This record gives structure tokens, sequence and C-alpha cells, in this order.
């Protein structure tokens, strides 16, 4: 049962669309693009049963695959000249906004255990691995949670506990309960809480969450520094991820302030919808004003993203199960280091380089090692790493993932094809079908697809035939599009997805009806160096695009040359 | 409730935050504004926590410092 009158979104996401009011509500199933492929037709993943083969052809060990087309000397890094390192770290951010897919926690416990029993499916081990020596340990895996558990009659899905829309959910939560747990009750102000017992040079940090083994302590077990608290629960997965979600809230409590101050009247709610009204059309202009043209390069962008025409509430706008693990492509944009630098862009001492196994889980070094403006400056002002088909992940996320935490380290590219078996995905050529591309049957049509035979070789000796490559695999394998980071795969499925979380959002910024015709002119204005002045000590920036500009001195500019948001047009008659 | 990534628990929807039993000095402030008094009460009460020593037994409960209210 939907309002026929309401100024802002729901925090579920539920009554966007009104006569479909689940759609992109959070907690509920995936779409399915295409059907799911399970190795029984319905919840086993394929490579559950040893000898049970998938279209004739035995499942290659998701391991394998990483050791032997994923794995690359980290020597021979590629930075890439033409991206910030702010470019992946707004693609993490912009996932959290738009999926999270639940699992068990810690019969026999996966995370100790070796044994495959529901929920574990656990990656075994290849022989001669470089460094699980041990071919009777194993990489732990916990399968999704089902959409409908308990249940054989249907096909497995898997849940989305996430707000599909790009609603600065990320900020401000997905289920109510969370929601008022981020907010400041202690006044009518509309505010965000900050941390009551750390700031960062007398700039708000998050809120502590209240975890009973809590990972962000082991990380430092004297420090003591627990886990964040944002919208979306991994915020302290790396410091770069919570800089960004610090910014955001920032930025909410600066633009409260400043709407109280313009309409003294105005009670606490009206201030927190309105200022998260805002931040929710920032996350939206600076994704698809400047992120995602630079994902999917300019052909790309006009054939999957043409220009908005207005709210159709005929388009579905869920996740799509296959998008959770195609927009998984940033991995491969990932450096093995965090770079901070100091208020003269020069490298920040002691450690300006810490290895990103030594930083996941590091809520410590926000509070204790400088806050976030050294961490900003190093995303603004060190290069992204480049893909190329024969540098594709590097070892700290292939070898060390998680590694302070855990009892091994975990290899993220053998879990996102482990995840796509978990989640029924169909392999490559199905999708490339979908996307009404050519589907290689054999290596000769493989190596041309791919523009290097030698790539096309390795796939075909791991899966035996193109239609096996797991999704992602195959995904980040393709030759990257001309002034874009995926390929053609990719760019399909990316753009096709964000085309339908604009067209099926009816509070898209953009439509007749959320914002005045004045506010949307005073909003064209916002930029993520803009948002970097006004909430931190930082007083150089990238000049847009944010995600180009890589170099200092070469691509930044002083914080007064760049106009702010003008806030007149919220003014209340 | 509890949501969990590759075995690590990211937040347990059941345990109090820090920031949250520091409402309680409005509560038990005799001089505090008494509009936001009233909206922390209704606030508690929703969460089946309907006296201050039931809050402060459940901060205490989930690992939270509860000195400061003997
Ligand atoms: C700091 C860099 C990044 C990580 C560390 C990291 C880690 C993860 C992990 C552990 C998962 C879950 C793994 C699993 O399936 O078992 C994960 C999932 C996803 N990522 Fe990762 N990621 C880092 C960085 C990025 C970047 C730059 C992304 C850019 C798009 C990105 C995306 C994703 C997505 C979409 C997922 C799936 C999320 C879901 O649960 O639905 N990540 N990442
Ligand atoms: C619970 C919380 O978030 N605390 C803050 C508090 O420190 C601050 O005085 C108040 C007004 O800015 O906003 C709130
Ligand atoms: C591994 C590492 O960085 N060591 C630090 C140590 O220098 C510091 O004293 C401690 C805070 O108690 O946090 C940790
Ligand atoms: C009212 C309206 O806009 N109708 C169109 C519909 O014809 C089209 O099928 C859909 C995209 O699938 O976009 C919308
Ligand atoms: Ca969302
Ligand atoms: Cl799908």
């Amino acid at each position: 049962t939907c309002p026929e009158q309401d100024k802002y979104r729901t925090i579920t996401g539920m009554c966007n669309n009104r006569r479909s009011p689940t759609l992109g509500a959070s907690n509920r199933a995936f779409v399915r693009w295409l059907p799911a492929e399970y190795e029984d037709g319905f919840s086993l993943p394929y490579g559950w049963t040893p000898g049970v083969k998938r279209n004739g052809f035995p499942v290659a060990l998701a391991r394998a695959v990483s050791n032997e087309i994923v794995r690359f000397p980290t020597d021979q890094l590629t930075p890439d000249q033409e991206r910030s390192l702010m470019f992946m770290q707004w693609g993490q951010l912009l996932d959290h906004d738009l999926d999270f897919t639940p699992e068990p926690a810690a019969g026999v416990n996966c995370e100790t255990s070796c044994v495959q029993q529901p929920p574990c499916f656990p990656l075994k081990i290849p022989p001669n691995d470089p460094r699980i020596k041990n071919q009777a340990d194993c990489i732990p895996f916990f399968r999704s949670c089902p959409a409908c558990p308990g249940s054989n009659i249907t096909i497995r899905n898997q849940i989305n506990a996430l707000t599909s829309f790009v609603d600065a959910s990320m900020v401000y939560g997905s289920e109510e309960p969370l929601a008022r747990n981020l907010r400041n009750m202690s006044n009518q102000l509309g505010l965000l809480a900050v941390n009551q017992r750390f700031q960062d040079n007398g700039r708000a940090l998050l809120p502590f969450d209240n975890l009973h083994d809590d990972p962000c302590l082991l990380t430092n077990r004297s420090a003591r520094i627990p886990c964040f608290l944002a919208g979306d629960t991994r915020s302290s997965e790396m410091p770069e991820l919570t800089s960004m979600h610090t910014l955001l809230l920032r930025e909410h409590n600066r633009l409260a302030t400043e709407l109280k101050s313009l309409n003294p009247r105005w009670d606490g709610e009206r201030l927190y919808q309105e200022a998260r009204k805002i931040v929710g059309a920032m996350v939206q202009i600076i994704t698809y004003r400047d992120y995602l043209p630079l994902v999917l390069g300019p052909t790309a962008m006009r054939k999957y993203l043409p220009t908005y025409r207005s709210y159709n509430d005929s388009v579905d706008p869920r996740i799509a199960n296959v998008f959770t693990n195609a927009f998984r492509y940033g991995h491969t944009l990932i450096q093995p280091f965090m770079f901070r630098l100091d208020n003269r862009y020069q490298p920040m001492e002691p450690n300006p380089r810490v290895p990103l196994s030594r930083v996941f889980f590091a809520s410590w070094r926000v509070v204790l090692e400088g806050g976030i403006d050294p961490i900003l400056r190093g995303l603004m002002a060190t290069p992204a790493k480049l893909n190329r088909q024969n540098q594709i992940a590097v070892d700290e996320i292939r070898e060390r993932l998680f590694e302070q935490v855990m009892r091994i380290g975990l290899d993220l590219p053998a879990l996102n094809m482990q995840r796509s078996r978990d989640h029924g995905l169909p392999g490559y050529n199905a999708w490339r079908r979908f996307c009404g591309l050519p589907q290689p049957e054999t290596v000769g049509q493989l190596g041309t697809v791919l523009r290097n035979l030698k790539l096309a070789r390795k796939l075909m000796e791991q899966y035996g035939t193109p239609n096996n490559i797991d999704i992602w695999m195959g995904g980040v394998s393709e030759p990257l599009k001309r002034k874009g980071r995926v390929g053609p795969l990719l760019a399909c499925i990316i753009g096709t997805q964000f085309r339908k979380l604009r067209d099926g959002d009816r509070f898209w910024w953009e439509n007749e009806g959320v914002f005045s015709m004045q506010q949307r002119q005073a909003l064209a204005q916002i930029s993520l160096p803009r948002i970097i002045c006004d909430n931190t000590g930082i007083t150089t920036v990238s000049k847009n695009n944010i995600f180009m500009s890589n170099s200092y001195p070469r691509d930044f500019v002083n914080c007064s040359t760049l106009p702010a948001l003008n806030l007149a047009s919220w003014r209340e008659a | 409730q509890v949501t969990s990534q590759n075995g690590i628990i990211l937040h347990d929807d059941s345990r109090m935050l820090d920031h949250e039993l520091q409402y309680v000095d409005v509560l038990i402030n005799p001089n505090a504004n008494p509009q936001t008094k009233e909206r922390l009460k209704a606030y508690f009460e929703s969460q089946g926590l309907n006296t201050v020593s039931e809050i402060v037994q459940k901060a205490k409960q989930d690992g939270l410092d509860t000195s400061k209210y003997d």
C-alpha cells in the first residue's frame, strides 16, 4: 500500500515504483536476466560433485584459473596514465550503494573446515600451488543465502540486501532500524551521528560499530580501534573506502547546517531528508556525468546510456544477479599499496606505501595515522593500475586478501569465479549472446575476440570451451573499449544496468517534480573536487575530471577557483 | 540481523551502539530539552527498552562501558 503524495524516498526503496512497489526495495531477490545454470538444474553449483562436468567438460578449479591466467609479476604493474586511484575507489563506493549479497555466519564451520557440506563451498587447491603447499587445504567460501530458503520445488536465487537505486544508501542505510542508528537524535538539526571519542583535526569521523569479534581490532590489537558504522556494513574494509564514507557523512552535515540557516523553522526530519536528497543527487551526477563515461568509453556510453527522456515505470530497476559479478571488474584497477601524501603532495612518513594486505579492516590507520586527508590525496594523485591481458589482478588481493583477520589469505579473483558458480550464472558465451555479440566456439575464434591468441590458449586449457568461461574472467579478459576501461561484454552488462537504474528511478534528479528548475541548475555545478574542499583541510585538488587527473602538480588547482553549490533555491517562501 | 561476508561478521543489528548509550544522558537530565527527551523515550520504547535501567543493562550485556550509570 503506497501513498499518492510523497516527497522523499523511503529508506528501503519500497514504493519507488508505484504499480510495482517492491522493485528496487531491499532484501528481495536479484532479477535474472538469464536463467540460472546449476549442476543439478536448480541449486547445486557447477563444481560441486567431483567428476560431474559442465557441457561435457571438466569444471576448472577457480584457484587454478587464478593461478594460470590472473597471476602476474608485481614487478611489472602498469600505471594507467589516464585514471586516478579515485576512479577505482568511486567504483567500490558505488557498488556498495547498489548491491550486497548476504551469506551465513560461522554442523561444520566453513571458516575452519574443508568439508564440502551446505553452506560451505570451499575452493579446492590445484597441484603445485605457488602458495598453499598442503593440497588438502582450501580457501573458505560461504554460499550466498537463498532467497526462498529450504525449498527444492524452486530454482535457487540470491538476495540483495540493499536498495538498487543510486540513492546514497551506503550513507543512510537500507533498512529503517540502521537508518535511525545513523542519525543524530540528540537534537532537531537533521544530522548524521559522528564519532564521540575521536576527531580528525577537529572534523567528524564515523561512529564506531559494536561487534563481538570485531575484525578491525585484530589488525592492530594494541591500538584497540573498532570498525566504523556507515550506511553499508563494509565501510571499514579498507581505509580508502572509509575515507569516502567519512567524506559524504561530513557533506551531509555541512548541507543540513546551511539549510537550517536558510530555513530556521525547518524541523530535524525535513533537514535530514533535504540534505539526504542532495547527497543522493550528487552521487547520481558524479556517477553518470563523470564516472560511467570513463568506464564505458564514448561508443558504449551512447549506445547503452542514451540521453535521459523521463521516468518510465515499466523499467525494472532491480540489480541483475550477473551485475554483482560483472561490476567486480574494478579489482583489475587495484594498486598493491595505499598511498598517503602530505599537504605538499609528497610521501607521508614513516610509511607512505602500506601493502594492501595490512590495511584491510585497519580503521586504526584513519584514527591514529593522520585522518582522511593523506588518503584522499593519495587517491587523487596516484594512478590506478591498468588492466592488461597478462597483468589482470595483483597478488595483494590474489594471495593475501584479509590475511590479518583470517586463518588463510583469500584469493579475490578465485572467489569471483566461485561466486558466479554459487549464483548459477551462465558462462561467457551465453552472456555474449544476451548482449548480441559473436559467440566464439574454437580457440582461433576466441583469440580473435580477444586479439590475443596467447590468452585464448590459456582459457581453452583451463575451461575446455568458451561456453564454460566464468563471466568475470571472460569479461575482464576482453580488450578495452577506446577511452574506456572494460571490453564490450561488460560494457553491455554495466551500461544496461545503469540505464535501468536511471530510467526506472522515480526520484532520479532530472525527473520532473523531484527538484525545481532552479535546484537542477545549481546541482549541475557540484563536483567531487569541490566536495573534498568543503569537508577537509585540502586546499589543492584534482581538476575535472577527478577520475582522469592523476599527477601533481600538472592536474591540480587551488580550491578557491571552484564555485560552491549555491543553496539559495532551497530557501522556503 | 547478523550480516557477514567471507566469514567476517560486519554488523549485528541486535547489539547496542556506543553513541546511543549517550542518549541516556538526556533521559536522566532533569533540565533536558523536554521535546528531545520525549523523542528518545519513544525511540527506546520502540526497541523494547522501556526503562533507563533496561537500556543500561543491555549496553553492559553488549560489551559497552556502563560506568557513569552506577
Ligand atoms: C579495497 C578493494 C576491494 C576489496 C578489498 C574488495 C573486496 C571484495 C570482497 C571481499 C568481495 C566479496 C567476495 C566474494 O564474493 O566472496 C567483493 C565483492 C564485490 N566487489 Fe570488491 N573489493 C574491492 C574493490 C572493489 C572495486 C574497486 C569494485 C568496483 C566496482 C568492487 C566491486 C565489487 C562488487 C560489485 C562486489 C559484489 C558485491 C555483493 O555482495 O553483491 N570491489 N569485493
Ligand atoms: Ca542504493
Ligand atoms: Cl542475471
